[PDB]
């Protein structure tokens, strides 16, 4: 999810940008400004939300050992998703 | 003021002195010691360079990480010069050569390229200009220097009227061509001087007492558009001056007289080097050619700087000039020259 | 409140309590815990200057300091006056007190009124919280006038509450009706009633008169009010009724006053005048807000052309009208002294300095009187403490509460004259939540704050 | 009584002697440092370098401090003497490259925070 | 044999401190206190001396937090107040003392939880 | 108490305690304590006029010979009136033993160099002055060891800073290295790491 | 010679302040009804010894000991600073 500022100076996922009268744009000069094109926030927004059976479920993020420390989620609230604390995946309940 | 130029810090490397300078020609003498006292403080130093990389290396360590920031530029390319001042608040010019070039006349690297210099700096928001002149530029002097350097500063103070304009007279240091010049002249036996050097008035500055004042004029804001004057507390005849230079490097001095125009042919016989020339017509020109007094103009004690004589300075350029005999005899040893102070 | 400021490279991360038993214990209020994020923004940082226009306009300190120091040059005596704000160190205030003191001008004054009639600040134990915070404990009974203490000091209402709660004590509240967290007995909003209560001709008055311990403690913000001295001497005849009928009990202090600002008492006992009231009667060519915000004085009551000078750390109501501003240190940039509403003094810390050319306030008024040529006599913290020291001992006492009671001469003083009482009900400018989390320049800056309010504006 | 073992003094008088002798110590070894070193300063500058160093201890009244101050300005002579210092070392005492720091109250203000 | 000397200690051109840390700086003589957020008091027993707080800036590259004064990481433990006093006394460091704070000794009553006549009782557990 | 324990070494300790109690009796003059750690260390805490006498003991003594001086270093602790904490660990190849001295002095009073006892000493004293400020008497040639030629200070006392006060670098206008204040593009983050509940209830002090 | 503020720096049971206590619970009422419009500003010091302080016109001040006087001798010191003496 990049994006470009005023000024042609490209936007981090930080939200960081110089300003249009900030002297230290002329680090960039003759030079490039390293980005993360990969903008975690949007790429984690794809993910669909898993429909389980269950008022509670379990996540390790996936790969067992190779993953985060295993939480368990509670699914009781329908207005809302449960969202993992580690990695963003969100499970719900089947409703409707 | 731009919060991010705001001071901080004590004042020493990792400090912010608030000051963004674009310096043009710091790879030559007086340059490294501009570029070393902004770096001191803590300032964001800009350097425009043509030369090779490799010869601009000594400059690196005059700076915290991120304070020097190296870029390419052509004198005849006014979009090198828009983009090496586009952020900069304070643009130096100290580009200047003291023989002329195949690709750079005098009117070349003292008028057209100060112009567009300052033109540009006026167009980007360049805050303050400081530009180098001579103490002697002249527009009917017999050295065609002088006269450059008086239609250049004509024509910065018309581009850029917020400029501070400097007139040092005869820069002595480590590296000058003054001091070490007239040390370079007993490779030939005798010591030739015009009128036996009776007839020249001296009046050199030291290269730390330049620099000083370059910065005290960026640091003072009543220095905006005033000319400065940068000139040693002594005045000597140039006879008395190189015999002084002589005695210090403890080198058999015989003086003899040449008359102008064969020191002119000699001139012109050295200025067919396809390298630095070791003397040019103007240089001769230059070397007997007494240094104007200017009351009127504001000094380096306007800047708060009392001027460094060049007793106490001389053994540190010339003690290299010595021979293994006389490489330890101490400063105090030689007997200062007499001077003509009015 | 005792506090610690975390920070973390250079920058303020949180407020936590500190644990002080006689003042608020482990606890603070949620203003004191979750407004530093003001701190962060809105901030004064350099100096400044009117333009040609009159647009406001960076300059160096050495300009700002030489446009202020002409105009002090230039006017005299009476011409020249300060106003205070509620964030005031006291060695920002002696300083300016001297630096007016040279030019012969003693229109130093705060923003929150006091009753200058009688004694007036001549006597601490006046305008003091003399019982103490922990001297609630001990009493039995107290009556509280004219205010909503949940508001304007929560840790004094948690303090009233323990001891409600642990040793029965009997509250009674003259005033608007407010939800205290407690039961109290509610005798009505009017003032008369103090009166009544002094006559003897009510209930309430035989309830002080066998209380062993009894408090009586009256609102500085009902102090605000023009009549302010009337109900003061109400007040003190209350009291005066409860020593002498009830006999001497030894040292129990039964008048209080509870103050609502940080500056006020450390103003108090340098020799300010309380109020603006002086400024009213001699509008000054020259007009030095340090810290004030509180919009008592505009240039509506000034004459044209007057010189307004400000001082202080945000951009509040006060910055936008002056012709120069000189960017000060907030409480957290800064070692300063405040004394609070008891009249103990205690001092700050230094956790993070000032952003950007902001400078010490004390450090900026010396630096004025060099470049004014009226040098004042101190260079360092020390010896301006020292000055403090000088004028008022107390402040560098930094944990004493002790003090002389000085009540029976202040209530003769206060005899003299008999201002007149008014039929408005006491109405404390603190009467929900919503009015709680914005009461000065900081808070008003703070975004926390903001969502505070919008969210006991509206639940949802 | 205050039972102190002394260093080398026992009163301040062979203290002040002792201060004495380093000081002729240093005086003569002076100008050996300035050719020795190529210094670009002169004897006079050495000398009153070496004046300078010696006031800014003055004020010390306790003869223990004086015996471990004399005894340090010992080993630095020992030091410059054998040329175990550098002209770094030496020149180091003068501060050279470091800018003007002001004293008054408000040249300081102006320029930042520090008391 | 001993010397008899009969003045107060002070090693202050031993230490080989520059001047400006000498004579500016203001340290604090304290019992720290608890951090709220806990309710351990172990790191409540020692006296700690502690220097004044000095500017900090940003670097310009980075945005790292930059110091100039070589004290703002200096803390030192003491058994007692006097001993603390003593050592910045002998440095020559000018300090400002905070008398240690120990919480008062409470009355806790389980039984006053349901207390027939007193408003001590409590609504829920 | 099996496999993760250390295990403990009764005879040792015995042995230790005894050669402890036999030292503090030949030697009372100077002897002010004498302790057996429970991994089995003897230490022997002297008053300081008798650093030569016990040393020479220890080193001569037909029942002692502990003829190797391993290390000498000082610890500084500044709560105490007497600074610093000067100790000397011996070796004993005869009896295959190891043995701790300790004593005590201040920033003005000179401790006896140990040079004539053990020549291994003289480098470790020079250490100890460079380090910690701490004058031996009658050392043969006293002067730094590890510090740069007039450094100012000595780095290892507790009250000075980690990174000092000065800092190097090449100045081209004096064409040297030069030594200006200190300045740090990262200040070092101090971290407060202990933990408010106490850890060895065995070591718990009185509460005063 | 112009009068502006009045300060009474007295200890709270120092013996040496006895006298300013007197004063202070006797005869202050009636000096500052004489004087309403003057600042007499009362306040505790530590035991050092009490303090009389006038400050004038632009900024000049002076101190007196008060220490060992009676309520008589206060009263004469505040009776000769409040007219043209001294
Ligand atoms: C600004 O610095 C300078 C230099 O920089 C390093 C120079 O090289 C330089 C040139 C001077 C030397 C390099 C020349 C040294 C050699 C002499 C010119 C010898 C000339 C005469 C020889 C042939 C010896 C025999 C004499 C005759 C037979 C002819 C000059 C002038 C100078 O000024
Ligand atoms: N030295 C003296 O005694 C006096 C000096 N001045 C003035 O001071 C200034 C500097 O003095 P100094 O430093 O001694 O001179 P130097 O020759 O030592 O420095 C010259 C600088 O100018 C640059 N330069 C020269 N010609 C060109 C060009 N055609 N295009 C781009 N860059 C160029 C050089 O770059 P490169 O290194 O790539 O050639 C170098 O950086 C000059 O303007 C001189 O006139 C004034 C009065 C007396
Ligand atoms: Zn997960």
């Amino acid at each position: 999810g990049v994006r470009t500022s005023p000024t042609g100076e490209k936007v981090t996922h930080t939200g960081q940008a110089y300003d249009d009268g900030d002297y230290r744009r002329v680090r960039f000069s003759d030079r490039q400004k390293e980005v993360n094109e990969n903008f975690a926030i949007d790429l984690i927004a794809e993910q669909p939300v898993s429909e389980v059976g269950s008022r509670v479920i379990s996540c390790d993020g996936g790969g067992g050992a190779l993953g985060h420390p295993r939480v368990y989620i509670n699914l009781d609230k329908e207005t809302k998703t449960g969202t993992c604390g580690y990695c963003g995946l969100q499970f719900r309940q089947p409703h409707h | 003021l731009h919060h991010a130029l705001i001071p901080h810090g004590k004042g020493g490397r990792s400090s912010v002195s608030g000051i963004v300078a674009t310096v043009f020609g710091a790879t030559g003498f007086l340059g490294r010691y501009v570029v070393n006292h902004l770096g001191r403080m803590g300032s964001q130093v800009i350097v425009p360079y043509r030369c090779e990389p490799y010869d601009t290396m000594h400059l690196r360590p005059m700076g915290d990480l991120g304070q020097i920031i190296f870029m390419e530029w052509n004198g005849k390319d006014k979009d090198s010069i828009r983009k090496v001042v586009e952020h900069s608040n304070v643009v130096i010019n100290l580009v200047g050569r003291e023989w002329e070039t195949k690709n750079f006349d005098f009117e070349d690297v003292f008028v057209k390229i100060p112009h567009a210099i300052a033109q540009v700096s006026k167009e980007a928001g360049v805050e303050k200009l400081i530009h180098i002149s001579h103490l002697n530029a002249d527009i009917k002097s017999p050295s065609r220097y002088l006269r450059s350097k008086a239609v250049g500063e004509k024509e910065v103070r018309a581009a850029f009227p917020e400029a501070t304009i400097i007139k040092p007279s005869d820069i002595f240091g480590r590296e000058d061509r003054f001091l070490n010049y007239f040390a370079s002249m007993r490779w030939f036996g005798g010591v030739p001087l015009i009128s036996l050097g009776k007839e020249t008035v001296k009046q050199p500055v030291y290269i730390v007492d330049v620099s000083k004042g370059i910065i005290n004029a960026i640091k003072d804001p009543d220095a905006k558009g005033k000319t400065f004057a940068f000139v040693g507390p002594n005045r000597y005849l140039l006879f008395d001056l190189v015999q002084y230079i002589f005695a210090v490097a403890y080198r058999p001095f015989l003086p003899y007289p040449l008359p102008h125009f064969a020191y002119r042919w000699v001139g012109r016989l050295f200025e067919v080097s396809p390298f630095e020339p070791w003397t040019t017509r103007d240089k001769v020109e230059r070397v007997h050619m007494s240094d104007m007094t200017l009351p009127h103009l504001p000094g380096l004690e306007d800047l708060g700087i009392q001027a460094t004589p060049l007793e106490l300075k001389a053994i540190e350029v010339l003690r290299r000039h010595r021979t293994y005999r006389w490489l330890t005899s101490e400063m105090e040893d030689v007997k200062p020259a007499k001077t003509v102070n009015i | 409140s005792n506090i610690v400021v975390s920070t973390r490279t250079g920058e303020v991360m949180r407020i936590l309590p500190r644990m002080h038993e006689d003042i608020n214990e482990e606890w603070i209020s949620d203003k004191t815990r979750f407004a530093y994020d003001g701190l962060k923004r809105q901030r004064l940082t350099q100096p400044m200057i009117r333009n040609e226009k009159g647009l406001l306009t960076y300059t160096t300190w050495e300009d700002a300091l030489s446009r202020v120091a002409g105009m002090l040059q230039s006017f005299q005596g009476n011409d020249v006056a300060a106003i205070a704000g509620g964030l005031v160190d006291a060695e920002a205030l002696v300083a300016l007190k001297d630096l007016l003191n040279r030019v012969d001008s003693d229109s130093l004054c705060t923003e929150e009124v006091f009753p200058t009639a009688g004694a007036g600040t001549d006597l601490r134990s006046n305008y003091l919280l003399n019982t103490t915070i922990a001297g609630v404990e001990e009493a039995d009974v107290i009556l509280l006038v004219g205010t909503n203490p949940r508001f304007e000091a929560p840790l004094f209402n948690a303090r009233i509450r323990k001891s409600w709660l642990h040793n029965d004590l009997k509250v009674a509240l003259i005033g608007s009706p407010v939800d205290l967290t407690y039961r109290y007995d509610h005798l009505g909003d009017s003032p008369k009633i103090l009166q009544d209560i002094a006559s003897g001709n009510h209930p309430f008055s035989q309830i002080l008169k066998e209380a062993k311990k009894p408090m009586v403690v009256l609102g500085s913000s009902a102090l605000q009010r023009s009549d302010g001295t009337a109900i003061l001497a109400a007040v003190s005849n209350i009291a005066q009724n409860i020593r002498l009928s009830s006999g001497v009990t030894g040292d129990w202090k039964v008048m209080n006053i509870l103050h609502r600002i940080a500056s006020q008492v450390a103003a108090l006992d340098l020799g300010y005048k309380p109020g603006v009231e002086a400024i009213r009667k001699n509008p000054p060519k020259v007009l030095f807000l340090l810290g004030a915000d509180g919009g008592c004085i505009t240039r509506q009551d000034l004459p044209k052309d007057c010189f307004i000078i400000y001082q202080g750390h945000h951009g509040d109501v006060g910055a936008p009208m002056a012709d120069v501003i000189l960017p000060g240190a907030a409480y957290t940039e800064k070692s300063a002294t405040y004394v609070n509403t008891e009249g103990r003094a205690q001092q700050t810390k230094v956790a993070v300095t000032p952003p950007g050319l902001a400078r010490e306030d004390w450090k900026i008024i010396r630096a004025l009187s060099e470049i004014a040529g009226m040098t004042l006599p101190y260079d360092t913290l020390d010896q301006v403490r020292s000055r403090l020291e000088e004028v008022s001992p107390n402040l560098v006492r930094y944990d004493d509460v002790e003090g002389a009671n000085y009540f029976q001469q202040a209530n003769e003083l206060s005899k003299l004259v008999n201002q007149q009482l008014l039929a408005d009900p006491l109405v404390p400018p603190q009467l929900t939540i919503k009015d709680f989390y914005m009461t000065d320049s900081i808070s008003r800056a703070s975004q926390t704050m903001a969502k505070c309010v919008k969210a006991v504006t509206e639940g949802i | 009584g205050t039972s102190v073992k002394p260093i080398f003094s026992r009163d301040m008088n062979e203290a002040k002697r002792r201060v004495r002798e380093l000081y002729r110590a240093w005086y003569r070894e002076v100008p050996n440092t300035v050719h020795l070193f190529q210094l670009d300063i002169s004897v006079k500058q050495g000398r009153d370098k070496v004046r300078e160093m010696f006031m800014k201890n003055a004020h010390v009244t306790d003869p223990r401090v004086v015996d471990l101050l004399v005894i340090k300005g010992k080993m630095e002579l020992e030091e410059t003497i054998n040329v175990w210092k550098q002209r770094t070392h030496i020149m180091r005492f003068f501060h050279e490259t470091e800018a003007p720091r002001p004293t008054d109250f408000l040249s300081k203000f102006y320029v930042g925070h520090d008391p | 044999q001993l010397i008899a000397v009969d003045e107060k200690l002070d090693i202050t051109t031993l230490t080989g401190v520059p001047e400006e840390h000498i004579k500016t700086r203001k340290v604090r003589i304290f019992v720290p206190a608890r951090n709220n957020m806990q309710s351990g008091v172990n790191n409540t027993k020692k006296w700690k001396m502690e220097f004044d707080t000095r500017e900090r800036w940003e670097n310009p590259l980075m945005g790292w937090s930059s110091t100039a004064d070589p004290l703002s990481n200096l803390v030192l433990t003491f058994s007692t107040k006097e001993d603390a006093v003593a050592f910045a006394e002998k440095n020559g460091w000018s300090f400002d003392v905070e008398e240690r704070k120990v919480p008062k000794p409470k009355s806790k009553s389980y039984g006053a939880n349901f207390s027939w006549n007193k408003r001590t009782r409590v609504s829920t557990k | 108490t099996r496999p993760t324990i250390r295990p403990r070494n009764d005879v040792v300790h015995k042995q230790l305690s005894a050669f402890g109690q036999y030292v503090a009796e030949i030697l009372p003059k100077y002897v002010q304590q004498v302790q057996v750690s429970c991994f089995n260390e003897l230490e022997i805490f002297i008053h300081p006029d008798g650093v030569i006498p016990v040393l020479t003991f220890l080193r001569d003594h037909t029942n002692a010979q502990f003829k190797s001086l391993a290390d000498l270093t000082a610890v500084d602790v500044p709560t105490r009136q007497n600074r610093f904490e000067i100790v000397y660990n011996l070796l004993s190849l005869r009896f295959n033993s190891r043995i701790r001295v300790k004593t005590y002095t201040d920033e003005l009073t000179p401790i006896e160099s140990s040079v004539t006892v053990y020549k291994a000493a003289n480098w470790y004293e020079r250490e100890i002055w460079d380090m910690f400020g701490v004058f031996f008497a009658n050392h043969p040639d006293l002067r730094r060891i590890l510090t740069d030629y007039g450094f100012e200070g000595h780095p290892f006392r507790k009250d000075f800073p980690l990174s000092g006060y000065v800092e190097l670098r090449y100045d081209d206008e004096v064409k040297r290295v030069v030594a200006e204040p200190v300045e740090l593009a990262q200040e070092f983050r101090k971290f407060d790491l202990n933990s408010p509940w106490e850890a060895f209830p065995a070591y718990r002090q009185p509460p005063e | 010679l112009g009068l502006r503020e009045i300060r009474i720096h007295l200890c709270q049971r120092s013996p040496g302040s006895q006298g300013v206590r007197d004063f202070i619970e006797k005869r202050y009422v009636e000096l500052k009804k004489a004087n309403p419009d003057l600042p007499i500003l009362i306040r505790e010091c530590s035991d050092v010894q009490p303090k009389l302080w006038a400050r004038y016109a632009f900024g000049q001040e002076k101190n007196v000991s008060l220490n060992n006087f009676s309520a008589d001798q206060v009263t004469r010191t505040l009776e000769n600073v409040l007219s043209g003496k001294a």
